[PDB]
């Protein structure tokens, strides 16, 4: 529980601390997408 | 006398009271309010009194040669937001009318200015120009100085303003502008970070500022050089601590800086740096830096060492020494002290910085986290507008000085009203 | 014997003096008159293995101050005076430090 | 005896004005200051400008003895005052306000590297040779 | 092992071999003071740097509400039941998840690692 | 992150690895080398571990528990109580003391666990140090049976007597500063 | 590679620069192809 | 948000 | 925004209760633009002079004779910077300071006082930029908030009782991130403070309500705990674009 594990399902509903940790994970995913778009585009332009 | 299992009513009652007293935008409003009052007075007070005399070379004789003109800004005043029509009659400006006519919702700012003139006859004359108009400050809506403040919803409806509108914005040129709080690193706080690719293994930084009275920040580094570089003496000595003092071109050894503050003896320097002499590890850590600074054993020599590395060289030796001393008293660790015998306090705080660097290197303390929001501050409307007014009021004083100096060199007279350029601040 | 000479007679006699940190209300009460030659009474009571120091405020002045001692072994202090006749002198060495706290 | 239960109480006197102002002279414990060898001393305002708002220079026993530098205390005691109690034949304590606080630190009577030579020596930071021999050469 | 300072100028002494008597010395470079070396050891370096962190643990740590405590392990000196435990709390500790214990209750401050 | 841990070895993958390959960067983020074993060493784990030891860089620092510099006026004096025995043994028939002996002693102590993990030998370490540095560094090595693995290093005997140097009788880097430089060099650069 | 009991034939490095310098341009062609194929097909995606 | 081997 | 480092952007643990986790712009500014939580308050700043005068009165000898002495003088009182002296007793000073915060003599509600028991340093920060949130105060295992306060607040109008009176009573306190590091919090009074298998018996504060960790736009989301986390960021963004 302390380090992030979320035992509750989405239907059950996340507890508050589980909610914040889930937000941290989702934020990391979103950052990955946004950062990835530019590096991949530069690579593609170079190859072409 | 407890409220168990009835808690779901309790938490929302207390939250109701919270949002009833304050509301959502209380940050902006409060910031702005504080700013105006405190900040403007402070800045007007903190700025140096204008000093002025005619050039001695221009006029022969000393009977009237120093006509000293001294200008002091006594006090600040703000009227309610006002629009001056083309006819010139002042009128209260409602925010809605300012939006419709593309006007700026602003209030006049008046400073009392006291002009004291010494004609070298010892008959100094003080003339006080009360309520001198220096500029117009845009007023945040529904702040204490907004006309909408303290008006019930019926009165707001009479003025064609929404009761539910939060406020917290300025109407500039008829457009609503919202100052966005800007994140910054905390000031007056020692933070030890590690840079992987840097030549320093560890760096401790203090973004020192004196209550933000002037000089937004005066950052000073104390960093321990990495032992990765290989040389005979370099391998023997190990890591050495260097200081990236502000207004200095290159690195200065830390022990030299301590001796510049008057603490020549090695024992005293280490007393400041190493609070417990008994611990052997930290003493071993500090030994190499002492070896680097073994050459300079005097305060004057250390000041000369600092002055030589100053950004602008001084031709005279004593000029360099004086330059370094004044530079330390002002620029280095401004928050600890800025004058007189703050040297001991500065030495203790610099020793604290070096000690924290030593603890980080020994692993006794963990490295600071930049993203830890305790190490972050948020600049709201107040700090930002205060920085703006600092800059613009200094420029206004400069322009007053220029106009004054021309008229003073003539010796005809000087007028405060003509010198002040409201354009500047507004 | 010169202008810059320091009269170390107090050091030779080893005159012992006490340094005390006192609050502003007490000092300002003293400064109010400051010329009557009297501000209060310092009473020290000693027991078998414990000593207590207290100061009583003058009844006229008011219209108890316990003293807490501090060790002076960590620093050597001395008192010197600059006479108006430009004759510097030493009054004595500080042998005890105390602090006055409000009741 | 009476020493185990002695109670001493003395009058307190605060004269309005004193001809000689009272200051505090503080020496660091590690310095091991000793007044037995203080046959003579010279305390005067500094000349580093080469008055009342400048540090003090002390030269004990002329040039042969140790020299100390005293700096007034930067932190003013806006909310504090210091008084000194001295024994007197009348038996009443006398309190005198502390006009100023000075911390005196010593300077060794050792040979001092000249600034020009020190700069030349620092040019060779990597002093592979023994530094002690270098000091002996100077 | 430790560093000692001169008794005249309070500067840092340095070790010097006595060539005549073959006795280690410490001599200040800025004066002529000399003192013989009693310890006979100069430069000690522990590469594994194994140090009991009980020396680095403050007894005041027993007052922290944010730390966990158990009543299982009693103190040795006073036999108090409350014991607040915590990990290394140090960087470059190698790998140590060992629990360090500090005795609660006033002024005991005894520290035992199990 | 999210890479399956088939082995305890991290590998760049995804866009960063494509960047490295396409850029032909001189410095890969994770340069790695897969080594296949030719003989029975592949089948037998002990021989493979021997190859692993032969292929893995080991510095003296990795196996050194703690290092100390003692000023020892005489080899017979044996300031450290423990070495008194083994020093005596070595000085029962002293070798290379004819020129002289160094007055300073670097008494490095090695951890037995690291030594046995890398399967290093006291004679192996001493040979590497003495041979690579030359006759200037003389090393006394403990028996493995002894509880403490101790290497006693001394500066050049001829250099101490100064008959071999001749020239000017002036100390270069003193002796203890030179010994500390030697210690740092050994710690990071021995390449045992 | 030249160490005893190490297979000269099959021992390979991920660094294409080392492959170039040691084993030649043809070896770097094949090694670059192998590395690119690995990074592309780790996701399971197939490129012709 | 799932696990160490999955996605965040 | 140009910097591609995925480190300034990530939701830090310290953002809890003071910046909305869900509400962030998406694109070049993910995690770089943030929004205040509902209950968050930002310090307007104060003069440090009265706090320094109190510290001088209590003890905090300055210009001491190397008295830190392996921090034998427990703690070093810092203020907005400025090491201003040290005290032999650091728990009594902290408790006295909390009592003063209640009586509102020298410590306004915003004044933040941090004691690091290890490293022996008390920071006492009042620097006009700190973001702080209201937390209820737990003494022993009992919340200080009681039926008297809730009943008076329920009668709020024509009873002249408000939030400021709740702060003045000492029932609630403003805690900033630095203090959040030194405070044991309970999400709920009944679930956590009450005696059970003892996770913690030293709770010092209690959250007024967990839901306040969300911002203005995320607060409209119904059952946000039952949705995937990126889906709440999207809803924040889209609710800024709804027509009404
Ligand atoms: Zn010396
Ligand atoms: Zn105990």
């Amino acid at each position: 529980e302390s380090r992030g594990f979320v035992e509750n399902s989405y239907l059950a509903g996340l507890t508050p601390t589980e909610f914040f940790f889930h937000a941290m994970g989702g934020r990391e995913g979103l950052i990955d997408t946004a950062v990835k778009t530019a590096e991949t585009g530069y690579i593609q332009r170079r190859l072409i | 006398e407890i409220t168990p299992d009835l808690w779901q009513e309790a938490c929302w009652i207390v939250i109701s009271s919270y949002f009833d007293e304050k509301g959502l935008v209380r940050q902006q409003l409060d910031s702005f309010d504080e700013f105006i009052q405190m900040s403007v007075q402070r800045i007007v007070e903190d700025a140096p009194p204008i000093d002025l005399q005619a050039e001695a070379q221009h006029a022969s004789g000393e009977v009237e040669e120093p006509p000293r003109y001294l200008l002091k800004f006594e006090q600040i005043y703000l009227s309610k937001p006002t629009h001056w029509e083309r006819d010139g009659a002042p009128s209260p400006m409602m925010p809605n009318e300012a939006r419709l006519r593309n006007l700026t919702y602003s209030a006049p700012l008046y400073v009392d200015i006291t002009k004291t003139v010494i004609k070298e006859g010892e008959e100094q004359l003080q003339t006080q120009h009360q309520k001198t108009f220096i500029g117009k400050i845009p007023i945040m809506l529904r702040s204490t100085y907004c006309l909408l403040n303290g008006l019930t919803d019926r009165d707001l409806c009479e003025l064609n303003e929404c009761p539910l509108d939060p406020g917290g914005y300025f109407i500039i040129n008829g457009s609503e502008k919202v100052l966005i709080a800007q994140e910054k690193m905390a000031t007056n706080t020692v933070y030890v970070f590690a840079k992987k690719d840097s030549k320093y293994a560890y760096t401790g930084e203090c973004r020192s500022c004196l209550e933000n009275s002037s000089r937004p920040t005066s950052t000073i580094w104390v960093s321990m050089l990495a032992r990765g570089g290989q040389g005979a003496k370099k391998s023997a000595i190990g890591q050495r601590i260097v200081a990236t003092l502000p207004y200095i071109k290159q690195e200065v050894p830390i022990i030299i800086v301590f001796r510049a503050l008057g603490f020549v003896s090695d024992r005293d320097i280490l007393e400041h740096i190493i609070y417990d002499f008994e611990d052997p590890e930290m003493m071993e850590m500090v030994k190499p830096s002492l070896d680097e600074a073994f050459v300079i054993q005097e305060q004057n020599v250390a000041l000369n060492f600092i002055g030589s590395r100053g950004a602008k060289p001084g031709v005279t030796k004593e000029k360099r020494i004086k330059y370094a001393k004044e530079v330390l008293q002002k620029e280095m660790l401004p928050h600890v002290g800025v004058s007189d015998f703050c040297e001991t306090k500065k030495a203790y705080f610099l020793g604290y910085m070096v000690h924290r660097l030593l603890l980080a290197a020994l692993g006794r303390r963990e490295l600071d986290d930049r993203d830890h929001y305790g190490n972050k501050r948020l600049d709201l409307a107040g700090p930002l507008l205060a920085f703006l007014f600092r800059g613009m009021f200094k420029n206004l004083l400069k322009e007053v000085r220029i106009y004054a100096q021309k008229f003073i060199d003539r010796g005809k007279d000087f007028n405060l009203e003509l010198a002040i350029k409201t354009r500047i601040i507004s | 014997a010169e202008r810059g000479e320091l009269d170390l007679t107090g050091a030779k006699q080893n005159t012992g003096v006490w340094l005390v940190k006192v609050p502003k209300y007490l000092s300002q009460q003293w400064a109010k008159a400051s010329g009557r030659g009297e501000v209060g009474k310092l009473r020290i009571a000693k027991t078998q293995g414990r000593t207590e120091v207290s100061f009583t405020l003058n009844e006229d002045l008011a219209n108890e101050h316990p003293f807490v001692l501090q060790s002076v072994g960590g620093q050597t202090l001395t008192v010197f005076t600059e006479s108006s006749s430009d004759k510097l002198s030493l009054e004595g060495i500080v042998v005890q430090r105390a602090e006055c706290r409000p009741a | 005896g009476p020493s185990s239960q002695n109670v001493t109480e003395y009058v307190v006197r605060v004269p309005k004005n004193t001809t000689k102002k009272y200051n505090i002279m503080a020496f660091n414990a590690a310095d091991k200051v000793n007044f037995a060898t203080w046959n003579q001393a010279r305390l005067e305002r500094d000349l580093s400008n080469k008055p009342e708002d400048q540090p003090w220079l002390l030269r004990v026993n002329g040039k042969s003895g140790r020299k100390f530098k005293g700096i007034k205390k930067g932190g003013v005691t806006e909310n504090t005052s210091y008084y000194i109690f001295t024994q007197c034949p009348d038996g009443a304590f006398e309190a005198f306000p502390v006009h100023n606080w000075y911390n005196f630190t010593p300077l060794a009577r050792h040979r001092t590297l000249t600034a020009e030579e020190a700069e030349e020596e620092w040019e060779r930071r990597n002093k592979v040779l023994n530094h002690f021999s270098i000091m002996q050469q100077r | 092992v430790g560093i000692r300072f001169c008794q005249e100028c309070n500067n840092m002494l340095y070790p010097k071999e006595d060539k005549e008597n073959r006795i280690l010395l410490y001599a200040c470079r800025n004066c002529d003071y000399q003192q013989e070396a009693d310890n006979s050891c100069i430069y000690v370096n522990k590469i594994t740097h194994e140090v009991d962190e009980l020396t680095q643990i403050i007894a005041d740590v027993s007052q922290d509400p944010t730390l966990p405590r158990t009543e299982d392990h009693p103190c040795q000196k006073c036999g108090h039941k409350e014991a607040v435990f915590f990990q290394s709390h140090s960087a470059r500790a190698e790998d140590a998840m060992r629990l360090y214990y500090v005795c609660t209750a006033p002024h005991c401050g005894h520290r035992w690692t199990e | 992150f999210h890479y399956a841990g088939v082995s305890a070895k991290n590998v760049t993958l995804g866009v960063p690895r494509l960047k490295e390959l396409i850029n032909i960067s001189k410095k890969p983020k994770t340069p790695s080398l897969t080594v296949f074993l030719l003989g029975q060493s592949a089948r037998d784990a002990e021989r493979a571990k021997d190859i692993l030891c032969r292929l893995e860089h080991t510095t003296l620092r990795k196996v050194t528990a703690n290092t100390a510099i003692y000023y020892d006026p005489n080899p017979q004096s044996t300031v450290v109580a423990e070495d008194q025995e083994w020093v005596n043994v070595y000085y029962e028939m002293p070798d290379f003391d004819v020129a002289r002996i160094s007055p300073w002693l670097l008494r490095v102590e090695l951890d037995r666990k690291h030594m046995t993990d890398r399967k290093l030998t006291m004679e192996q370490i001493a040979e590497k140090i003495n041979a690579g540095f030359g006759d200037d560094l003389n090393c006394i090595f403990n028996d493995d049976n002894a509880e403490k693995l101790v290497l006693r290093i001394r500066i050049m005997n001829s250099d101490e007597n100064k008959m071999q140097e001749e020239e000017e009788v002036v100390d270069k880097m003193d002796d203890d500063v030179f010994l500390r430089c030697i210690e740092s060099n050994m710690l990071t650069d021995m390449t045992l | 590679l030249s160490e005893k009991d190490v297979d000269p034939v099959r021992t390979t490095s991920n660094d294409i620069v080392e492959i170039f310098t040691v084993l030649g341009i043809e070896a770097v062609r094949k090694a670059l192809e192998r590395e690119l194929y690995h990074v592309i097909s780790f996701d399971g995606s197939y490129v012709n | 948000i799932w696990g160490i081997g999955c996605n965040p | 925004r140009d910097g591609k480092l995925a480190k300034p952007r990530q939701l830090h643990n310290t953002l809890w209760g003071m910046v909305c986790p869900a509400e962030t712009p998406e694109g070049h500014a993910v995690g770089l633009v943030k929004n205040l939580a509902l209950m968050a308050y930002i310090s307007v700043g104060s003069q440090p002079s009265p706090i320094l005068e109190f510290l001088e009165e209590w003890s905090m000898e300055n210009l001491e004779e190397i008295s830190p002495a392996a921090i034998a003088d427990a703690t070093k009182i810092f203020v907005n910077g400025c090491w201003v002296g040290i005290h032999k007793d650091p728990e009594q000073l902290m408790n006295t300071l909390r009592k003063l915060r209640r009586q509102m003599d020298i410590i306004v509600s915003e004044v933040s006082m941090i004691r690091d028991i290890r490293e022996r340093e008390i920071r006492i920060y009042t620097d006009a930029g700190r973001i702080c949130r209201p937390l209820l105060i737990v003494e022993k295992q009992k919340l200080l908030l009681k039926k008297r306060h809730i009943d008076q607040l329920k009668e709020r109008e024509y009873n002249n009782y408000s939030w400021q009176d709740l702060v003045a009573s000492g029932v609630v306190e403003y805690i900033d991130t630095l203090e959040e590091e030194t405070v044991m919090l309970a999400m709920t009074p009944d679930d956590l403070q009450e005696k059970e298998v003892a996770y913690c018996s030293t709770y010092t504060h209690c959250e007024i309500h967990p839901s306040m960790i969300l911002g203005v736009c995320a607060s409209i989301i119904p059952f946000p705990d039952h949705n995937q986390s990126p889906r709440n960021t999207y809803q924040s963004a889209m609710g800024k674009q709804a027509m009404g």
